[PDB]
């Protein structure tokens, strides 16, 4: 059987065990539990679905279907999490 | 001559709740959430007027600001309120 | 020769907080966007300094996460990072609130 | 022929007044064009938000068996609704105490 | 008759999260205001409704600060709220960082 | 001697032990430690200190001797900590 | 098209700190952008201090004020003298 | 006898643009009058901001031996002065990285 479907639903496992890793060595963790990774991609899926419904609205007040990089500036300026290098 | 919104969330008050009254600082605190939604909404509002180059406010931008301020369910059912309105107000 | 479990951890702790590439590989993160935009609405095109810029800004929140939680972590007195140190984090800042 | 002076608000069906909220668009400061509608649509939001809490903190006044609507009612039908806990999340209420909440390590055997 | 050492501390937590009057006496923190107040300028007269709003933020920031506090306190495996505790709410708040 | 100064600086003592105790089982506090109090006064110290230095730059912003209650809510405002029950 | 920035003034200001250090495109964008939300939230600022004051002109005393209550600390105090004394100047020459 | 059209800013002793600082103040919407000192002020500061983080951002390129300032420096010269650590704490620099820090308690023993 080659069934297979187009649209691939898994990519939250895309961030991968040794992202996440990277991450916390980032972040100064010495020691990381078997359970973290699940919870990381849960706050890392609520957080990016989040900014990407505020972009979405501020892409379609333009009527527009592309999301620009300015709509994704101001999406985070809004919930106060403003990011520079790229309003210009 | 003191503006204020007593009246109307006196009324509103009456609308939902038509034997129940309230008190002067629960009514002072009424007011103070609806200058401040208001406030905010004209300021995102006013935002959305000036990213999109545009130089006046109509329901669009006032609609965009109620579905990124309100969060969820409480924006969609905001929305549809309004527009009604709207819709009366044209007709009318 | 086998090293202690723990100075290796030490030694990417300083490795990562030195350089400041992007630790999340392109393609994986921009089929999540793609995954998470496509149910608010279908046919969203999408540029790349757009997605770039939602990589940084989750590298950023992400990174931010993990020290606090590092902190919970040292103040139960443990080493360890679990998922009771993300919580309690997140509630303290007010995401959990 | 100028037939009575009917009401924005009321022909809008709206209680909120719209032309109050047309001034004080036009004197915000917020752009020197403001549309027709808009007053409209953000009177009627206005009035939606505050018939909801209003509607809660009656409910809170009839469980605490009050006939009056105190500062306590309204914090404990804001911080009891989740939507309305998350909009005015970061919004003190004067006189309005907090929700009455044990964590269940304390209690006790 | 004496009472075990914890059951007066949850009456007093479920008699002073009911009532909604104000914790701290008015004349000791209208003095404290007015001290606070007096090395930015000098000659500063107060509104009662002013020192009153005060007293209300101090009652919310504080009351919010020591649920924190006991949230810290429960996650590291005590019943006892501690100083360090209060510097870990403060800093996760980012009011240390 | 009965020499003493008018002006009183020990006000940060004057926010006492049963207050500070009353606030922890406001916020659900169970036990507390004897070395809770003088933390508890420095962080109030710190936050009133904030405020009413806000709040004095409003009110000489304009002219004026008199702290008024809109310029303690205006301060409070500022810092995202907005409060109700005084505008208006 | 004439895309507008701070890129001269941004750049003349750093020949003017130091005269032998260069500068990349994405820490000019940071720049920018940092101008421009400083701009925005002492120009915000302002706005709501002639708005609470019944004020329909901002001058350079809500700025000033501005710039005392976001700038925080010491940061303000230098930043208020730095300006103070150019309107000096300017009010000396125009 | 139009001399020159001597600009505001050599006037105001300034390099950041007064007159465009002027032409965003009015065209804001922030009030409809703007008095003429205010844009010169708010150049003025926002000069002096400027002038402050890019002398931090040279010393941290001048301490790493580069020439060309990067957002490296621009976010270690941020973050390690603490009056700019809580003007931006709520900001994001993009390819900024983070301050080298470690906790004590994940040191080794000695």
């Amino acid at each position: 059987a080659k069934r297979h479907r187009k649209v691939l639903r898994d990519n939250i496992q895309g961030i991968t065990k040794p992202a996440i890793r990277r991450l916390a060595r980032r972040g100064g963790v010495k020691r990381i539990s078997g359970l973290i990774y699940e919870e990381t991609r849960g706050v890392l899926k609520v957080f990016l679905e989040n900014v990407i419904r505020d972009a979405v609205t501020y892409t379609e007040h333009a009527k527009r279907k592309t999301v620009t990089a300015m709509d994704v500036v101001y999406a985070l300026k809004r919930q106060g999490r403003t990011l520079y290098g790229f309003g210009g | 001559r003191k503006e204020s919104y007593a009246i109307y969330v006196y009324k509103v008050l009456k609308q939902v709740h038509p034997d129940t009254g309230i008190s002067c600082k629960a009514m002072s605190i009424m007011n103070s959430f609806v200058n401040d939604v208001f406030e905010r909404i004209a300021g995102e509002a006013s935002r959305l007027a000036h990213y999109n180059k545009r130089s006046t406010i109509t329901s669009r931008e006032i609609q965009t600001a109620v579905r990124l301020l309100l969060p969820g369910e409480l924006a969609k059912h905001a929305v549809s309120e309004g527009t009604k309105a709207v819709t009366k107000y044209t007709s009318a | 020769h086998r090293y202690r479990p723990g100075t290796v951890a030490l030694r990417e702790i300083r490795r990562y907080q030195k350089s400041t590439e992007l630790l999340i590989r392109k393609l994986p993160f921009q089929r999540l966007v793609r995954e998470i935009a496509q149910d608010f609405k279908t046919d969203l095109r999408f540029q790349s300094s757009a997605v770039m810029a939602l990589q940084e800004a989750s590298e950023a929140y992400l990174v931010a996460l993990f020290e606090d939680t590092n902190l919970c972590a040292i103040h139960a007195k443990r080493v360890t990072i679990m998922p009771k140190d993300i919580q309690l984090a997140r509630r303290i800042r007010g995401e959990r609130a | 022929t100028r037939a009575k002076a009917k009401t924005r608000s009321s022909r809008a069906g709206l209680q909120f007044p719209v032309g109050r909220v047309h001034r004080l668009l036009r004197k915000g400061n917020y752009a020197e064009r403001v549309g027709a509608g808009a007053p409209v649509y953000l009177a009627a939001v206005l009035e939606y938000l505050t018939a909801e809490i209003l509607e809660l903190a009656g409910n809170a006044a009839r469980d605490n068996k009050k006939t009056r609507i105190i500062p306590r009612h309204l914090q404990l039908a804001v911080r009891n609704d989740e939507e309305l806990n998350k909009l005015l999340g970061r919004v003190t209420i004067a006189q309005g105490g907090v929700l009455p909440n044990i964590q269940s390590v304390l209690l006790p055997k």
